[PDB]
């Protein structure tokens, strides 16, 4: 009956853990936790939560092979 | 061996002084080399070796070529000492016993008798690749000789101090591929290849929460890897081939070891131990998975098991795990048609240890040995043999982890 909008973000768990970790130090992102591989995120910050994503799997990867 | 009249020629082109290193595997022949510029030569040569069982193989092609037990064959050891004679003289040395500090135990004067009386000549250093210490450039400061000769098989190492060696013992004068050598004799095919499995997500908050390499213990112990374990081991073994475990990891190679149930071979263990399982891997058929150490791999290569699995790993010493790799590679020699080496890096995703194994594949490709990536292979999912597939046994193993992480 109830019906709020929002940004539905579909991914592995890993992605998913890291995502709440984004949520845990810039705060007002992750808006609910649907379930193991679905979140209700702020629209306003997707990009970012993309492009946040990409620099902790730049931190994570490494991988400089020189 | 054709490579080995290779090396020689460039011997036989100035004839005196000369100093340089040739690269050559395990398997192939470079103490017969060693032999034949021996005869030469004609002189005191000296071995630089590390160990006795190194020591015991030269005095076997000492045996191979002529004489031993006469006043000319010496051997140097922390055991008992030998006579030697000029002109002629074939001996091994220790690095430990020719360096030392100021401990004695009534034997560096003998060292003192061979290297204060001026008998040499030749000089052969056994592994170049761990010449770079100090202790060997006090090994190297305190001897001279008219010719010098440095037998290795790698010289990958990130120390930067590799290219040092140009000038301490000479430049590296032929370097084998061991491809063509490949061709030459069936030194069993390089199949290099990474086990993609999934990390849970319990384990990889508690990875990311876990840092140094307390985060290995997280790592290692991840369910996916005991299960595709379990299914690399019984497929090798519906295969009818033998399988080798390697561990950085002691604790990781024991747990595996008790789990799987099959004899392991790790530090402080006894050596009759140790001597019963390499008899029952040899001859025992029930035997064919053996979780072996460093310990187990830098002291003996067994040609037998062409199924290699690598699971526990040590950041930056991917180039040794090459070095060992490349030795039980070259140490299957018998020129087959088929002869197919399976090496299995059992890697889990977002881990900060496959980083590394991409780095060591690197070492791997720069080898020319081929390397392919394996997400997974169809058939773990009808084993119903495996471990930590229920929940409840990966909330258990979770727990073990947690306790482990509240020990170290």
């Amino acid at each position: 009956a109830r019906a709020r909008k929002g940004a539905l973000v579909q991914c592995d768990p890993s992605i998913k853990a890291l995502i709440l970790q984004i949520d845990a130090k810039m705060s007002d992102i992750v808006l609910e936790e649907l379930d193991d591989t679905h979140l209700l995120v702020n629209p306003s910050k997707v990009e970012f939560v993309k492009h946040e994503l990409n620099r902790l799997l730049s931190k994570n990867i490494y991988n400089p092979m020189d | 061996r054709p490579y080995q009249e290779k090396s020689l020629s460039k011997m036989f082109g100035n004839g005196r002084a000369r100093s340089g290193i040739i690269v050559l595997p395990c398997g192939a022949g470079k103490t017969l080399v060693g032999i034949t510029a021996a005869c030469t030569i004609k002189k005191s040569v000296i071995v630089l070796c590390t160990s006795s069982v190194s020591v015991m193989q030269w005095r076997q092609q000492f045996l191979x070529x002529x004489x031993x037990x006469x006043x000319x064959x010496x051997x140097x050891x922390x055991x008992x000492x030998x006579x030697x004679x000029x002109x002629x003289x074939l001996v091994v040395s220790t690095y430990s016993m020719v360096a030392n500090x100021x401990x004695x135990x009534x034997x560096x004067x003998x060292x003192x008798x061979x290297x204060x009386x001026x008998x040499w000549g030749f000089i052969i250093l056994d592994e170049v690749h761990v010449v770079p210490a100090a202790m060997f450039r006090r090994v190297v400061s305190t001897i001279a000789a008219h010719a010098k000769l440095g037998l290795t098989a790698t010289l990958v190492r990130e120390d930067d101090k590799i290219g040092d060696l140009n000038f301490l013992i000479g430049p590296k004068l032929y370097e084998a591929n061991w491809m063509e050598l490949s061709q030459k004799g069936h030194i069993a095919n390089v199949q290099c290849a990474e086990v993609w499995c999934p990390m849970t997500a319990e384990f990889y908050q508690e990875y990311l929460r876990e840092t140094a390499r307390k985060r290995m213990l997280l790592y290692i112990m991840n369910p996916t890897k005991f299960q595709a374990c379990q299914f690399l081991i019984q497929y090798h073994e519906r295969r009818g081939d033998k399988i080798i475990v390697f561990s950085d990891n002691v604790y990781a190679l024991q747990e595996y070891a008790l789990k799987m149930g099959k004899p392991f071979i790790y530090g402080s263990t006894p050596q009759q131990e140790r001597m019963n399982i390499l008899q029952n891997f040899q001859y025992n058929d029930q035997i064919n998975t053996i979780f072996l150490s460093k310990v187990g791999d830098t002291s003996i290569d067994l040609p037998e098991a062409t199924c290699l699995i690598q699971i526990s790993s040590h950041y930056g010493s991917r180039r040794q795990e090459a070095q060992r790799l490349g030795r039980i590679l070259r140490a299957k020699r018998r020129n087959d048609e088929g002869f197919n080496a399976f090496f299995y890096s059992l890697v889990s995703k977002d881990t900060q240890e496959m980083y590394y194994s991409t780095k060591r594949q690197a070492f791997l490709v720069d080898q020319g040995y081929a390397f392919k990536v394996i997400t997974h292979l169809h058939g773990m999912e009808n084993i119903p043999n495996l471990a930590y597939a229920s929940p409840r046994e990966r909330r258990e193993l979770l727990q073990e982890v947690l306790l482990k992480n509240e020990e170290a």
